[PDB]
């Protein structure tokens, strides 16, 4: 039978009998209200279930209905714009259908709606008898104005097409393909189902080559991430995380966005779910909602501990499904520290050996195996395509202690750290990225891209990092030397470090000219600031060696208009001024500064 | 609809051990069911089914297991879990930690019966916090301001006045009265000694505020399960009053440190192994089930705001109870031993205290337009004043500048006038802000660098 | 020596956190003393 | 923690031996 | 100045205490009316016991509702001494219906050696063979269990709905 | 790495997909220099093999079964079919198609190629127009995209052509331009037609009904400026053209310049 | 930190903690006046108001003096008293007087086996009266050509300091309430005359 | 080359048989086919964490930081599968690689490995932050077999004396650098400034090298002497007068 029966209850643990063919880690529905749980032990014809919901009122002899599956995702049309929790309950459909402010115990709404009808177009040259394999695109659903949703044959499925549906409107429960292999027939609808703990297969996993642009001058120049990359950010109150989340959502070269809350505070989760629907972007000269290309997983701190832990596996499995269509995906996890605390609580319920700081022995392997799902890929199946998933995971070191087991593991794994900083936010220095603590390890992989497309940039990045580091060495000298007694070369360093810091690293995201900064504007600004620095250094070092010296005071007194034009470069608007117009103006500052230095020399 | 079937009574007690009675031959045992025991002398006790297995049930008795035997003791299984009657008639009433009346009024007529475990609020239905809750205490309202739908703990230690502060917040709290009968309080107190419990009950009658207040008292020698039930009765009442009767409810939960001591005991009675620092491994998920019964919700005009109150051992903020509370709640109000020793009341220390939602509660149309600027400038002056006061003992007062002597004058008058307040003195936010400006006027207006020129122009000068 | 030889306990944590706050306070008062002496020294050098 | 487990196991074994003895009786 | 500033609160303390004590007296008044309602229900139910046709149909239900809770191989039924002829008829109707529904054989016995008090309004008690398990179907037990469960409907029917309660979720 | 059952299923599928591509690029066996490279896989499509018989042949090493070589082969034939499919009404010469194929087969990496970029830009530009409603931006884009497809049918993708490369810049700049900015959309499209080599840009590229609408929609844009009835009536006389030409734009501009002198 | 202490302080209304430094320095009773507490001080407020009237202001100031000295003592260890103000020297020297001659009490001698509450309130009244007068004399001669100091007060008032530090040696079994009050009132007059003469 | 690969997404219990498959292959090549084999084992830290994961699931006795109570004995069955044997012309050399958690050499993985292996090469975050390469710090590093692999007819006669004097000068230079952080440069004596100059020249000339520079032992020893001659010969107190008189005057 599909039913066993409750033999006993002790807190969240249920023991059931007549469970003989039930497999390890299957999901089950317990009692007359159908509470969800998972099988954690087998013994004889009995099973031990870890129930996710309150077991209060469950009785001996109550039905235990078994699902033949582990924890898994419905993958199909209806995911874009959706709100889910960590076990894929549709929070907005539950709200709409129940007319309640609460989540009912043992609620059993399907994650994708089976009453919405979708416009479906088949792949045109598939016919009865066509040979078809896992990952093959056999039709497209027009889900909205932005996302064409590509219907694929599941992994671990293959055969010869015995039926394919004509163009039309279909429920997610309608059969749209049948195929046959070894005389056995498989019938398929628009929804496939996949286990959250199994990595979705690919033809090949590839090195990451192309930047994940954000439109920020810092990040995109000094600390780049690739498409398929991995990043961590500090998750703390004052630092200002939202610039990462909103730049990814509005301005990245991602095709799809997945956001995971994984045990957040109720009032913080409410702020995300209020704010995200109000975000918009301009597509083909028309403004569109972010929720046409976005899905949210949301979990407050009083959701089931099984959901708070499943959350990142639900979010990465959704991300891998859109990668397999040939999209580029960014996934954000709102705090991996809240996920790790849920993992710790589960190991505590299981009475496991407490290892490092009370966290289970597998913590670092679970983090490693999760971040190993990031990357660029060659997809399974016939139409030849590439996709990627890029992961940003926030992490919350207690009091800023990076020796925390979750933070220590995370920075041991990730290839970028964007160190957002409360002290910079208190200075009104926005975006609040600390350039001393932050790093990127993708700078070699991007070398071929920058060489091909920009060519001048790698030298400029190298000089700019040195100038910002020299100022941090000169500061302790200035505290003794009293600024005036410093060398003129080093006064140039300090004041150009201030020029880069105030006019390149800072970027006011509320202002129309600086909401997004394209990479041509970014390299153009830096090119001029470093050109000015080299000419100012050359004027001092040519004269001060034996002639009547030039000084940084003489340069400022002679060149104050050039220095004002340099501070004005950030005000150029990429929408009102064309690429060629901005480039021509930035060439005019180079001509003007070269003329001004030639008149000084 | 109704439960309708007659009850079964068993004399099938197999064994008795610690707080637990074990019965066999029980018909389809229900987990967490309430049962009534009658003892050999006719005394009555009650308990709850702690585990079931086949025909066996084990009951934790709320009162003792003394005088119980296997032969004459009978147990009546009621057929159902714990549900509380709930109504608006509960405002003006005093109850014990099992919901029984202790005020010589009658027992509650239900408008409904609710399961005390509740259900989680859907994240889609919770809307962001907004306007102020006015506590009447300047160190809170002026600088650690509380939003409708916030949750914010008071952190304290043994022998500090946190119950006198809680009682003052209960007597004084309300809405700001800009330019209501829709405000109520649920006050819950866990593991209270009889001196403290008599103080709470006496102080709210004597100072005549009971018509807004539902009060639940659990004493230090009441059953430890009634301490587990007490926050759940209180929050099941606040959920009826807020999300069905559309009130703004303030909930005060007193010694969550006493609650955790009972949680550790019920965990030990289940024969679980002790977790990290000796508390149950699931204590985060348990505390989060209390603290997230809070907020504003879409389409209903009520809200629940929580003020948990906690005692820390060794004055240590890194113990599991304050530490896990910090991951769930959004701020802290810090009660200080040094201000208490200096004879200041309320001894609230504003430098480590924070309300993370303060910007959502304050400003034009919610308090007054200058509130954010005054709060920022009072914090900035006090943080400098404590630093000048430290260097005065190193450099001597003759090495201090004229500006150091202004911070040294502000520091004394801030603590005597802004922080120091009577236990029966109630200041509106407007009075709090006016006391704030009397202190800022100690300085030349060039010193007030956290305040913009528009706010200085409207509020720095005195007027008739 | 790398450590202060105290035997591990919650009492030892309480003592060693009291020493840490003691030393970090001492450093800030001595940094103020160093500045106040240095300001007078850079004054009387002009005299 | 490791010493408080093993006590749980030895108690579980004693219960199972007692249940087997009640099946013998 | 601080004394004078509090003269309004000093009067509010008297007014709120007067109004809350008024409400306690109104709650006691309402509780007495409910106490009268339950006494009238107990009297009307006692009249139904004097109609031996209605009371046989009650006995037929109270006996079989008892047997379906116990589900034992052997059961003992106990009644008031003057109800014994009706209880014997009820047990004889109940045994075939029990056997048809449960698929168990059963022995149901009526106790003649002890009885419920003649102070009891009516109904029966049923025991397992060794008397270590019982179920009570006295009419006071039915009335008390039904009355306490329908109390939210009694409150609304007698004293009217609450105008402040906008939602039932 | 794939499991063996996955790996050989992907080989059977990718052999099957090359047959679907070849039947779509060439229903007639016209592209004989192309087919003679692919005949070593197309032999498995020429007879029924039920999936399962290619699966055994693939496991046996009888098929080509290097997924890297089959991926390289498939991407060339797919990127050829994308070009021939993106040029909807117009047609390439067979000598041009077999030249595009040789240039693609010689390329190191098609994903990183300028050929692949130009195809992604042509599909970005074309797919917007599959659902576009009638309005000035969308009429200007249908015109320029039809010209672009026609020029790509004359010159291919594999070599730079200043007409094609300028018309990509123009088409993508207008596509990205805000829909409210009609003055910029007309200015950009007139600026394009003024830089065309020919007097008539759309001559046999575009339906005469759409060319009439392109004349009309400029007359409807100019007429609200004209205060003189004589200038309105002279502008109205230009509506007698059903062909968009530099002379039409110059005549509308001349009547607008007479109005700018008159007022 | 102990489970018995942690459980007990969750219940009891009074806690008298020890200090091992006071115990090792043979100060008795070795009670720590900065961790001890009583939660009965509001309950006793009507008893003190009816029967004593003067005491609660004295107790309040004593607890302030003892906390102010604990704040000063941490800093004089680093920087060696040379920067310390005269009011702060006055604060240290009265805190010593309270610690040594009021809070210290020998339980094994006839005069201090039991200190009655009139003896207790009288001693504390005189010590806090000295603090008021001494602090006023110093503050009220800042900004002056003649300035009072702790050292000037000590040189002028050594016999008053001897009488104050000796108030504990009154034996309530030999000397009645009237004598002990008259002696302590004469010491207030001697203090007032000495400060008026300064 | 032979490669056995288990990745971050492969099963964690394969990791406990992976190095035993590799070492079984090395034993056939060395002791039956008489090859010289070099064996590289990558994150023994991942092996040891997979061993902790397995042992925790069996409820076995814990050692330090919850590692298996027998982990020394287990790691010894891996590391002792190395060396030479009588009458056979092959050999196995093992170079395992460890990640020390939070950089702590006293953590159970580096601790029990250092009790079994014939020394260690230690890679230092502070040298890497300063952009020195390779980031090898000599003081925590050891070779137990060095003592009898060097000297006359083995390498060069000075090798042991040079090595021990470089250890002494580097250790004293590091103690001067710690002292100068308290007292400042103005308090140093002229002898302290010699050790502090040696410290700076040693890290630039001896330690820093670059990824394809391949120095002989003789080049390494002559770089060594160019740094030891910073001092007067009377300060070279590890070196006997015979070695000084022959090699120092150069």
């Amino acid at each position: 039978s599909t039913f066993g029966y409750v033999h006993g209850v002790s807190g969240p643990v249920v023991t059931a009998c007549d469970m003989a063919g039930a497999a390890m880690y299957e999901l089950v529905r317990v009692g007359h209200s159908e509470l969800v749980g998972e099988i954690i032990r087998l013994e004889g014809d009995m099973a031990t279930i870890q129930v996710y919901e309150e077991t209060s009122g469950v009785s001996v002899g109550d039905p235990v209905l078994r699902t033949g599956k582990p924890l898994s995702v419905e993958l199909g049309p209806g995911i874009m714009g959706a709100i889910f929790d960590g076990i894929q309950r549709p929070l907005s459909d539950i709200s709409s259908q129940t007319q309640s402010i609460y989540i009912p115990r043992g609620v059993n709404v399907s994650a994708l709606s089976r009453d919405i009808k979708w416009e479906f177009i088949p792949s045109k040259n598939l016919r009865v008898g066509s040979h078809i394999t896992g990952g093959d695109i056999y039709g497209i659903v027009n889900e909205n104005s932005l996302i064409k949703h590509k219907i694929m044959l599941p992994p671990r499925s293959r055969g010869s097409v015995t039926y394919i549906a004509p163009p039309g409107n279909y429920d997610a429960s309608d059969v749209v393909l049948e195929l046959e292999f070894e005389g056995v027939k498989e019938k398929l609808s628009m929804v496939q189902v996949w286990p959250v703990r199994q990595v979705r297969p690919v033809t090949e996993k590839l090195p990451a080559n192309h930047p994940l642009l954000t439109g920020q001058r810092v990040l995109d120049a000094l600390f780049p991430c690739v498409q398929g990359g991995t990043t961590a950010i500090p998750g703390a109150f004052g630092c200002g995380k939202t610039v990462i989340s909103q730049s990814l959502s509005k301005y990245s070269n991602s095709d799809v966005i997945i956001y995971v809350g994984c045990g957040e505070r109720g009032n913080e989760m409410s702020e995300v779910l209020r704010d995200f629907p109000e975000l918009t972007m301009e597509v083909d000269g028309k403004v569109e909602s972010i929720m046409k290309r976005t899905a949210l997983v949301a979990n407050t701190s009083n959701m089931p501990v099984a959901a708070r832990e499943a959350s990142i596996y639900t979010g990465i499995t959704l991300s891998e499904y859109f990668r397999d269509m040939g999209y580029h995906v960014s996934m954000m996890a709102d705090s991996t520290s809240r996920w790790a605390e849920a993992l710790r609580e589960i190991s505590g319920r299981l009475a496991e050996m407490p290892a490092d700081s009370g966290y289970p022995a597998y913590l670092g392997a679970r983090l490693a195996s999760f971040y190993e799902r990031a990357g660029r890929v060659k997809c399974l199946g016939n139409p030849e395509r590439e996709g990627s998933v890029s992961i940003v995971g926030a992490v919350s070191p207690p009091g800023g202690d990076f020796s925390d087991p979750v933070t220590s593991a995370t920075l041991g794994i990730v290839q970028v750290f964007w160190g957002l900083d409360k002290k910079l936010a208190q200075r009104k220095h926005f975006p609040s990225v600390n350039w001393l603590i932050s790093y990127s390890k993708y700078m070699r992989a991007l070398d071929e891209y920058y060489d091909k497309h920009f060519t001048e940039f790698v030298p400029l990045r190298t000089k700019a990092k040195e100038i910002l580091q020299e100022e941090e060495d000169l500061a302790e000298i200035v505290q003794l030397v009293g600024k005036a007694s410093l060398a003129e070369t080093d006064k140039i360093t300090l004041e150009v470090a201030k020029l880069i810091k105030d006019d390149f690293l800072q970027q006011n995201g509320y202002t129309p000219y600086d909401r997004f900064c394209p990479f041509y504007k970014t390299v153009g600004m830096l090119s001029n600031m470093i050109s000015f620095y080299d000419m100012a250094r050359r004027a001092v070092e040519t004269t001060a060696q034996s002639d009547n010296k030039i000084t940084w005071s003489i340069i400022r007194e002679h060149m104050g208009e050039i220095l004002y034009k340099l501070s004005s470069m950030k005000f150029k608007d990429p929408v009102k001024d064309g690429e060629a117009k901005i480039k021509a103006d930035y060439a005019q500052l180079l001509e003007d500064m070269q003329n001004a230095f030639r008149s000084l020399e | 609809n109704y439960l309708s079937q007659p009850r079964l009574t068993y004399k099938t007690v197999s064994g008795v051990n610690g707080p637990l009675v074990i019965l066999d031959h029980v018909k389809f045992p229900r987990y967490a069911e309430i049962v009534h025991l009658t003892l050999p002398d006719g005394t009555k006790r009650s308990g709850q089914v702690l585990e079931v297995s086949g025909s066996k049930a084990v009951v934790q008795v709320f009162e003792g297991t003394s005088g119980i035997d296997a032969k004459k003791t009978s147990c009546e299984f009621t057929g159902d879990i714990l549900r509380t009657p709930v109504s608006e008639d509960m405002l003006g009433r005093v109850f014990n930690g099992s919901g029984k009346p202790i005020d010589r009024g009658p027992v509650v007529l239900a408008e409904d019966f609710l399961d005390i475990m509740g259900q989680p609020i859907n994240p889609q239905c919770r809307i962001y916090p907004e306007e102020m809750i006015q506590t009447g205490i300047s160190a809170i309202d002026g600088m650690n301001s509380i939003a409708r739908g916030q949750k914010i703990p008071i952190f304290s230690a043994a022998g500090l006045p946190h119950n006198e502060i809680a009682a003052q917040i209960c007597r004084q709290a309300g809405l700001v009265k800009k330019s209501e009968e829709n405000f109520a309080i649920v006050f819950a107190a866990m593991g209270v000694n009889m001196e403290t419990a008599r103080f709470f009950k006496s102080d709210f009658e004597e100072n005549g505020s009971m018509d807004n207040v539902c009060l639940f008292l659990n004493l230090a020698n009441d059953p430890t399960i009634e301490r587990i039930i007490t926050p759940r009765l209180a929050l099941t009442t606040a959920e009826f009053l807020a999300y069905q009767c559309e009130k703004h409810v303030l909930v005060i939960l007193t010694d969550m440190s006493s609650y955790a001591e009972a949680l550790r005991e019920v965990s030990a009675a289940r024969e679980e192994v002790p977790g990290r620092r000796g508390f149950p491994g699931y204590m985060y998920t348990d505390l989060a089930t209390i603290y997230e019964r809070a907020g504003r919700v879409e389409g209903r005009n009520g809200s629940i705001t929580q003020i948990p109150i906690l005692t820390m051992p060794n004055d240590d903020i890194t113990h599991p109870i304050p530490d896990l509370t910090g991951y769930i709640t959004e701020g802290q109000i810090y009660v200080d031993r040094q201000l208490h020793n200096r004879q200041i009341y309320p001894p609230i220390n504003v430098l480590p205290s924070l309300s993370r939602l303060m910007k959502s509660a304050i400003g034009e149309g919610m308090t007054r337009k200058d509130h954010a600027d005054v709060s920022n400038q009072l914090y900035a002056c006090y943080a400098i004043g404590k630093d000048v006061q430290a260097m005065k003992a190193v450099v001597g007062e003759e090495a201090l500048t004229s500006d150091d002597l202004l911070y040294l004058e502000f520091l004394q008058k801030f603590e005597k006038n802004f922080i120091t307040q009577g236990p029966y003195e109630n200041r509106t936010v407007y009075e709090t802000l006016d006391i704030g400006w009397q202190l800022l006027r100690i300085f030349p207006k060039e010193m007030l660098k956290r305040i913009p020129q528009s706010t200085l122009s409207e509020f720095y000068p005195r007027d008739s | 020596k790398d450590r202060i030889e105290i035997f591990p306990s919650r009492m030892a944590q309480t003592i060693m956190k009291a020493r840490l706050k003691g030393a970090q306070t001492g450093r800030n008062l001595l940094k103020k003393k160093s500045d106040a002496l240095t300001l007078r020294f850079r004054q009387i050098l002009k005299k | 923690f490791y010493r408080l487990k093993k006590i749980q196991e030895k108690k579980k074994i004693i219960k199972e031996k007692s249940e087997k003895d009640l099946e013998r009786r | 100045e601080k004394k004078e500033k509090q003269i309004e609160q000093q009067k509010k303390i008297q007014m709120s205490n007067l109004m809350n004590q008024a409400r306690l007296k109104v709650l006691r008044a309402r509780d007495d009316l409910i106490t009268d309602l339950l006494n009238e229900a107990k009297q009307r139910l006692s009249k139904v016991v004097k109609d031996t046709t209605r009371y046989q149909v009650l006995l037929d239900g109270l006996v079989l509702q008892g047997l379906y809770q116990l589900l034992e191989p052997r059961m003992i039924v106990r009644c008031r001494k003057q109800d014994f002829p009706l209880v014997k008829a009820a047990v004889q109707k109940a045994i075939p219906m029990y056997k048809i529904a449960t698929k168990k054989d059963v022995d149901v016995q009526i106790d003649l050696e002890a009885y419920l008090p003649e102070d009891i309004a009516g109904g029966v008690e049923i025991y397992n063979g060794d008397r270590k398990i019982k179920v009570s179907n006295t009419l006071e037990s039915r009335l008390d269990l039904i009355a306490q469960q329908m109390m939210p409907e009694v409150r609304g029917a007698l004293f009217g709905a609450n105008a402040n309660r906008k939602f039932l979720d | 790495g794939l499991t063996s059952e996955q790996y050989h299923s992907q080989v059977v599928g990718k052999i099957g997909y090359i047959a679907r591509c070849m039947q779509t690029i060439d229903p007639e066996n016209n592209l004989k220099k192309i087919r003679e490279d692919y005949q070593d896989v197309l032999i498995w499509a020429e007879k029924n093999y039920r999936f399962e018989e290619i699966l055994e042949a693939s496991k046996s090493g009888k098929c080509p079964n290097d997924l890297d070589a089959l991926s390289r082969r498939s991407l060339i034939l797919q990127e050829l079919l994308r070009l021939v499919s993106s040029i909807s009404p117009f047609k390439m010469k067979l000598d041009l198609i077999e030249s595009q194929y040789e240039k693609m087969k010689q390329h190191v990496n098609l994903w990183k190629s300028d050929y692949h970029v130009k195809l992604n830009q042509l599909n970005q530009l074309t797919d917007y127009l599959k659902n576009a409603a009638p309005t000035p931006k969308n009429n200007f884009l249908r015109a320029m995209t039809s010209v672009l497809q026609m020029q790509i049918a004359q010159y291919g993708i594999t070599e730079d052509n200043e007409g094609i490369n300028q018309l990509f810049k123009l088409g993508l700049h207008l596509l990205a331009m805000a829909n409210e900015k009609i003055d910029e959309q007309y200015h950009l499209f007139k600026g394009y037609v003024k830089d065309q080599p020919e007097e008539s840009p759309f001559e046999g590229i575009l339906p005469a009904e759409d060319q009439k609408i392109l004349v009309k929609t400029m007359i409807d844009y100019a007429m609200p400026k004209l205060s003189s009835k004589v200038l309105q009536d002279k502008l109205s006389a230009l509506s007698s053209s059903d062909v968009l030409t530099k002379t039409l734009l110059d005549s509308i501009d001349r009547i607008v310049k007479e109005n700018e002198k008159l007022n």
